[PDB]
């Protein structure tokens, strides 16, 4: 069952600034009171990344190249934004991996599905409205783990396809700001590795609808893209990343 | 495999003797600079200027 | 701890006995630098119980009994200020020792000039 | 010495000859707990097995696969592996793994071969020439066979052409055995190609139903979740043991630590890069790796005019882990230690020298 | 063949910097002595011989 | 400007850096050799007219 959203108001994409976000951990190596330089896909310091709108008339969920890597943060209120979906060519002549979080349980599958142009999840004011699939054909892998999940929740990810693993490194950071990313730093620790060994070159963001036609819930979201450049990462006496160098940004961080 | 890592190794190893004997040999020369000084500074009064 | 590793090693012959040759060379000549530099005496002299110099004051660089290590002030600060196979060869004299051969070196120039460099 | 200066006679000195070395006692393999087990119950002994000319494919994949159990089982008659060794599938790693069951008559057993033909390898299952897994089969005259005879299990028994490797064929259209038309009607000529098997428990041997499991591995660029079984043995501590944390292997003592890893990380490395601190996969507790003490032999000796006697130095070894006096050199064994003090003959390093007066420190 | 003119071309490179260092710790004992030979000839007058 | 060749010759490590180090150190040296050869004074004294 597919719906199409002829409701929408036109608005270009916005941008703003990374700031100091999108470190991760390079690997599962403890280090303590030392200075270590690395050279992984990272999100440079200080670069514009694409801001997504969600308010009430708009409605954002278009197709985006993965390119080498994705950087996903979530300024996320009343859990709106509820999965992903990956893959290259978005129907059932390739297959897809399949990232969702509805009310009970996380479900990671690898199959080929059939997507509707426009997929959105639903809310009665209970949720008792999915319309993102019509058709499950040929799955090769399944997966099942526990939950991830004003502004009171921030979520940031980032998503990687290296030799066939799909690494998801995540942090969840408490703030309270209105309107765009805040400034600070939050070292992103990985989750879980996928196996898949799928090729990927596209996604896309999964939504929910409010039903009282459709009404927007309140949201903004932004995507980045990882750009391979060396990183001086610091490591306290506790062993988290508390700051990091971009050796490429300008001349007094190389 | 093993012969290409002996190599680098090796290779690795011999660069640090190098600089050791070379940093060892302006150390000596420091030593014996520190030696002079203290048999004409220390033991007795020096009239060389500087 | 390879055993195939070390028989492909024992084809190279003695660069390894060349390069522990070379490093035990090292290691002799910086305690022939330290006795060269710091045993310019063969007497411990010591300062007289009582400084009376005629008004020179020698406290900043005579030893200190109160600290354990029996350094000078200055030296003391001096100290503060500088902070797989691979083995640290600790030196053949002590701290301590360098330390009683400045003490000694510092009382010989105190009390009795340079003559204790030429002699008596 | 005399070895090492090559000569026979030694001057007095201190000569560096070997490399103290502390030999490790025991070998430590840590592994993660066997845990996801395939659903091999569910393959082998399940409530009903498929017809062969629509034989079901069991995907086995993302588990860990222990193929001793089932390959110590006394009740497998067959068990034949054409691409693998049969000791070695708890060691390979796959993508994944196809599982083929069905039943068929005795004597059509050995006809799921690599270059043998036969009706059932004609038009019931195919096997290509370089066929890899394993082939298992045992006899199910106790669960399949009826004595009102069990017909529910039918077989292709001609077919216009060969089925290609792995191909499943479950149609139903009507055979022509000679050159007359039918349109899917039965004639003189035109018959249906399946049927029934003749199993009977008055059937001997050769006629017993058999039901038989086809393994099939596949070595795409796919992950290789299927993995053999995982042999983690006990822990052994505060000796110098040979570990092996998760495939990391290297020789040290594990101490306990107090370095309180972030609970995503599994190796601890120092400034240089070196692992210093791993944390147990079985019991998450934080081990501390301290290398096994080496050091340097020195022989500490008079000349060979003077006297024979020799003192050892081991450089930087505690006493405790090789007359015996522990300097901050090192343990110096051999030479007696006076509260005198003397004009330094032989150095040992750290304010110690050796002499001969014995040999004394 | 990329490997070859490396291990080629780094050991060339090496045995450059070696003898750069070596000529440079010479230099460093030649300018050391030019020094002192400042300090006790031009500002002051010796008395040590030649 | 071979970029393979530079990704090879990643895997040998710091040579390059221990090369370039040194020849800094060698090139600060020659600096400090002049400086104190030469500026023994901190005044720059004038002949009389
Ligand atoms: C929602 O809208 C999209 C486009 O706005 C629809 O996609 C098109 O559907 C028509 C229907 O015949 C096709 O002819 C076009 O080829 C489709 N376009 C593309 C790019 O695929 C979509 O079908 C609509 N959803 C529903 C349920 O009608
Ligand atoms: C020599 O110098 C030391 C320190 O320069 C003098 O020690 C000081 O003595 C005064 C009073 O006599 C104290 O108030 C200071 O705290 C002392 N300073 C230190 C660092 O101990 C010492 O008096 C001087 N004279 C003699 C004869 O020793
Ligand atoms: C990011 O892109 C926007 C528009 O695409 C542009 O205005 C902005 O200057 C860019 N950021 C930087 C740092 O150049
Ligand atoms: C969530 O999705 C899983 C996956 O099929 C499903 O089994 C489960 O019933 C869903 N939860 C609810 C509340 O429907
Ligand atoms: C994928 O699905 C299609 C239709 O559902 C089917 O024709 C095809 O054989 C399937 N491929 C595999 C590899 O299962
Ligand atoms: C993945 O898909 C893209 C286009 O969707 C293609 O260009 C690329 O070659 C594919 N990669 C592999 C390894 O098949
Ligand atoms: C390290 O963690 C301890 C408790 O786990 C805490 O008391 C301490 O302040 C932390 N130090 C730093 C530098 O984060
Ligand atoms: C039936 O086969 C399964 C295969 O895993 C095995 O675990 C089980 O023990 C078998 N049943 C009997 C009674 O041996
Ligand atoms: C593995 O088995 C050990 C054995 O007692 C147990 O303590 C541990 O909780 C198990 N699970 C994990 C994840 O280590």
């Amino acid at each position: 069952q597919c719906v199409n959203l002829t409701t929408r108001t036109q608005l270009p994409p916005a941008y703003t600034n990374s700031f100091t976000r999108g470190v991760y951990y390079p690997d599962k190596v403890f280090r303590s009171s030392v200075l270590h330089s690395t050279q992984d896909l990272f999100l440079p310091f200080f670069s514009n990344v694409t801001w997504f709108h969600a308010i009430h008339k708009r409605f954002d969920n278009p197709v985006l190249p993965f390119n080498d890597g994705v950087y996903f943060a979530s300024t996320e209120k009343s859990n709106i934004i509820r999965g992903w979906i990956f893959g290259t060519t978005l129907d059932s002549k390739t297959q897809s991996l399949l990232i969702v979080n509805n009310a009970t349980n996380v479900v990671i599958k690898v199959c080929e599905f059939q997507f509707c142009n426009d997929p959105f999840l639903g809310v009665y004011y209970m949720e008792s409205e999915f319309r993102v699939y019509s058709s499950a054909n040929n799955c090769t892998f399944e997966y099942v783990s526990q939950p991830f999940l004003n502004f009171k929740n921030l979520r940031e990810f980032v998503f990687k396809n290296i030799d066939g693993y799909f690494k998801i490194y995540s942090k969840h950071t408490p703030i309270n700001l209105v309107r765009d990313l805040p400034q600070g730093f939050s070292a992103l620790e990985p989750l879980v590795d996928l196996p898949i060994g799928i090729n990927i070159t596209r996604f896309q963001t999964l939504l929910a609808l409010h039903r009282s036609g459709w009404t927007a819930g309140a949201a903004a979201y932004y995507v980045g893209y990882l750009q391979p450049r060396t990183f001086l990462l610091k490591y306290n006496e506790n062993g988290t990343i508390t700051d990091a160098v971009d050796c490429a940004l300008d001349p007094l961080s190389e | 495999q093993i012969d290409r890592l002996i190599t680098g190794r090796l290779q690795s190893l011999q660069t640090y003797v190098t600089q050791q004997l070379i940093r060892a040999a302006e150390i000596r020369a420091s030593a014996n600079l520190a030696a002079t000084k203290m048999s004409e500074c220390v033991l007795g009064q020096s009239k060389r200027v500087d | 701890d390879s055993t195939e590793c070390s028989n492909l090693l024992l084809q190279y012959g003695s660069f390894c006995t060349q390069l522990n040759r070379a490093l035990t060379g090292i290691a002799v000549e910086q305690d022939k630098n330290t006795q060269e530099v710091f045993a310019q005496v063969k007497q411990i002299y010591k300062t007289p119980p009582i400084k009376d110099f005629g008004g020179f004051n020698f406290s900043q660089i005579l030893p200190d009994p109160s600290k354990p290590s029996k350094r000078s002030p200055i030296e003391d600060l001096l100290f503060n200020k500088v902070t797989n196979g691979l083995t640290v060869l600790p030196p053949l004299l002590t701290d301590e020792m360098i330390a009683q051969y400045t003490s000694a070196l510092l009382a010989g120039t105190i009390t009795s000039g340079w003559t204790f460099g030429a002699g008596p | 010495t005399k070895c090492t200066l090559k000569s026979f006679t030694v001057e007095k000195g201190i000569y560096q000859t070997s490399n103290f070395r502390v030999q490790p006692t025991e070998s430590i393999v840590r592994f993660p707990n066997i845990t996801n087990l395939c659903p091999f119950g569910e393959v082998f002994n399940a409530t009903r097995f498929a017809s062969v000319y629509a034989w079901n494919r069991k995907r086995i994949s993302n588990c860990v696969a222990d193929y001793s159990v089932l390959y110590n089982s006394a009740s497998f008659s067959t068990f034949k592996c054409y691409g693998v060794s049969p000791t070695k599938l708890n060691d390979l790693c796959f993508t994944n793994v196809y599982a083929d069951s069905f039943v068929i008559r005795g004597d059509e057993v050995r006809q799921i071969a690599p270059g043998q033909t036969g009706k059932i390898a004609d038009y019931n299952y195919k096997l290509p020439d370089d066929f890899t897994g394993c082939v298992i089969a045992w006899n199910s005259n106790n669960l399949d066979s009826k004595v009102g005879g069990n017909y529910n299990y039918r077989y292709r028994l001609f077919r216009k052409s060969n089925l290609k490797p792995f191909e499943r064929d479950i149609s139903t259209e009507i055979y022509q055995a000679g050159s007359t038309p039918c349109n899917g009607v039965e004639g003189f000529n035109c018959y249906f190609p399946l049927q029934s098997y003749g199993f009977q428990p008055t059937n001997g041997v050769g006629y017993q139903p058999y039901r038989v499991v086809v393994l099939s591995f596949e070595l795409l660029h796919a992950p290789a979740t299927v993995c053999g079984p995982k042999k983690s043995t006990n822990l052994v501590k505060n000796k110098c043991v040979n570990f092996n944390f998760n495939g990391l292997t290297g020789t040290g003592v594990l101490t306990e630590s107090n370095k309180k890893f972030l609970p995503f990380q599994q190796f601890g490395r120092d400034i240089a890069d070196t692992t210093d601190a791993v944390r147990d996969p079985q019991t998450l507790e934080i081990l501390d790796i301290t290398p096994c003490s080496f050091g340097g032999v020195s022989v500490i000796t008079p000349g060979t005019n003077t006297s024979n006697q020799v003192a050892v130095l081991y450089q930087g070894v505690n006493c405790t882990e090789v007359n015996v006096f522990q300097t901050r050199a090192g343990c110096l064994i051999g030479a007696e230690h006076v509260n005198n003090s003397y004009e330094c003959d032989i150095p040992i390093g750290a304010g110690i020298c050796a002499s001969y007066q014995s040999i004394i420190a």
